[PDB]
């Protein structure tokens, strides 16, 4: 090479993973990153009860597509470890740096989140709260598994309350600005995509789609630039 | 010598110095000699490479216009396209005189060149009177070809590919395009194999192809 | 004209027809100070245009080594058809520069104009041998020492060009006077001095500085072998 120029078991024991630098807060709590065979994540009667009570929720998860829980802690402090994700959320993305998504990830996003909550959903996993806040792009836009978020009946959960969330993630793919005023969806966007978002504020909680109707929804649409024959091959 | 402006063909192939490519080329297909698959595609590279740069800048050039000084912005366009025109008919000329006599695997490539020379011409534009030939020539071809080579053939497929293409691009009637492209798949797909790597790729392009034109 | 010249340029820069900017943007110099875009089109084009007539150089050299035949005949022949040409492009940037430069004094534009001049003659150098190759790395050492002069003295380094300079000058030195420490020492000064000042309030300043930075240390990093 040469120089360049200007371009112009769950259970973890403790002491095993390193907990590092504090880098922030979730929802509720303190995020930390950590360090145990790589890069892993901690999140630290009524403490107690509220780790139990989303560790057990958490606890049972165990895929590719949900931010993965590698176990807990209970010294010095009760810790909840999963592994690291590495960038910002969605609304970060959206609302601070202005992330330019390709259009075939932005119908990804969609098709990974109702992939997720099908799976949690055959699991029984209620997610109740669902917001771009709490959504990380992990890696290559890798999908992992609310005042202004929640839905009305919310703000009680069922699938459909839910769903009502996604609906929203629509809402924020196609329009990408801060609230939520729908004319600022793209030009671009397939129409059957745009009536989905349209469909996802419909007044009705029932008339929501179930997560196996979206994910067949999303791969049927999925489907929706022609050119010139490449140079022969050559070694 | 041939041999001689085929090094140096070679050599500005792969220095990203492709106007010296079609120079030299010429002057080996002027002399009459006869191109092999390796032979003429070299002069397939140059020139495709060489136009594909300039229609592209024009498809830049062309798009600023529209969102209208004023004048020189469509003089720019004038001045690349008439160089554009000029740069591609070169090679019409020495097609339709060396290249044309030049004499089955040969003459459908040539014959393909043609169509496909004649194509990036006539996009330019007179258009009435212009595109007729490269149909001409894409049906001839199609039609030679059809009993010499087998679908699974990329230059068939090319050929085809490009044959689909045309009508779509030049008049946009997708109707030929779309059943051309599928009726080549099935026999392709039942099945030589060394530039089969190759054929998949075009099959898939084709299919792909197939994907956007079925809105 | 200008006004045109700008969009002919402008335009062209769009269209990539960066062979055209040369033409449009000489015409444009030849008019005689250059505004701040307005001189940021002119390095841009003729890198470009240098670009490629340097990557194929590259390219192409090392294939003559490798070559080893009547070979030596088309690759000696083709390497000097090309150094010819990009002789004659880096003689008129210097023509240029040797009018146009002289007009100016705004010091940084004086620095600029150094820095410019400089940065060619190492092309220049990497194509010509022996004494030929002397005459101008001779000159090319003595710009980079003028440049780094006044900018130091004159320029914050908060200034992109300040650190784009001390870059050109560290590299110069690394590749042909092949001592990375003479390269490293300033080149880091400007690097340690650049990441203290990387505490400055201006988003600009700060924007274009982590964008340049990052080179520095891997780069210092490359130099260790």
């Amino acid at each position: 090479d040469r120089s360049s120029s200007a371009p112009n078991d769950w259970e973890i024991p403790d002491g095993q993973i390193t907990v590092g630098q504090r880098i922030g807060s979730g929802s509720f709590g303190t995020v930390y990153k950590g360090k145990w065979h790589g890069d892993v994540a901690v999140k630290m009667p009524q403490q107690l009860q509220a780790f139990k009570n989303e560790v057990g929720v958490l606890r049972k998860t165990r895929h590719v597509n949900i931010l993965l829980f590698m176990g807990y802690s209970t010294k010095p402090q009760l810790a909840i470890v999963t592994q690291w994700c590495e960038g910002s959320s969605l609304y970060h993305h959206l609302h601070i740096i202005e992330t330019k998504f390709e259009m075939i990830k932005l119908i990804d996003i969609a098709r990974q989140t109702a992939q997720g909550m099908d799976y949690l959903h055959a699991k029984s996993i209620i997610h109740r709260d669902l917001k771009s806040n709490n959504i990380f792009l992990h890696e290559d836009l890798t999908v992992k598994i609310s005042i202004l978020w929640m839905a009305p009946e919310v703000i009680p959960y069922s699938f459909q309350s839910d769903v009502y969330a996604f609906g929203i993630v629509l809402y924020e793919l196609m329009t990408g600005q801060l609230p939520p005023d729908l004319s600022k969806v793209r030009s671009n966007c397939p129409k059957a995509m745009k009536r989905l978002m349209a469909e996802c504020l419909k007044k009705k909680r029932d008339e929501r789609p179930l997560f196996p109707q979206i994910l067949a929804s999303i791969e049927l649409l999925a489907r929706s630039r022609s050119a010139s024959e490449p140079s022969l091959n050559r070694a | 010598d041939k041999n001689e402006l085929v090094q140096k063909a070679k050599l500005a192939e792969q220095a990203e110095r492709y106007d010296d490519m079609a120079a030299c080329m010429k002057s080996v297909t002027e002399q009459g000699a006869e191109l092999s698959n390796e032979e003429r595609n070299l002069l397939s590279v140059a020139y495709k490479n060489v136009v594909g740069a300039r229609r592209s800048s024009w498809r830049v050039v062309s798009s600023i216009e529209q969102k209208t000084k004023q004048q020189m912005a469509r003089e720019y366009r004038e001045k690349i396209e008439t160089e554009l025109r000029d740069i591609c008919n070169d090679v019409l000329s020495l097609l339709e005189k060396f290249l044309i006599p030049n004499a089955a695997e040969s003459k459908v490539f040539y014959l393909k060149m043609k169509g496909d020379y004649y194509r990036y011409l006539a996009e330019v534009a007179d258009k009435k009177g212009i595109v007729d030939q490269s149909q001409q020539a894409y049906q001839e071809a199609f039609e030679i070809s059809k009993k010499e080579m087998q679908p699974t053939h990329p230059i068939r497929l090319g050929l085809a590919l490009n044959f689909s293409v045309f009508y779509y691009e030049i008049l946009n009637s997708p109707e030929k395009a779309c059943s051309l492209a599928k009726t080549a798949f099935d026999e392709a797909i039942a099945e030589s194999e060394e530039s089969y790597k190759d054929s998949t790729l075009i099959m898939q392009l084709l299919r792909d192809n197939l994907t956007l034109w079925t809105s």
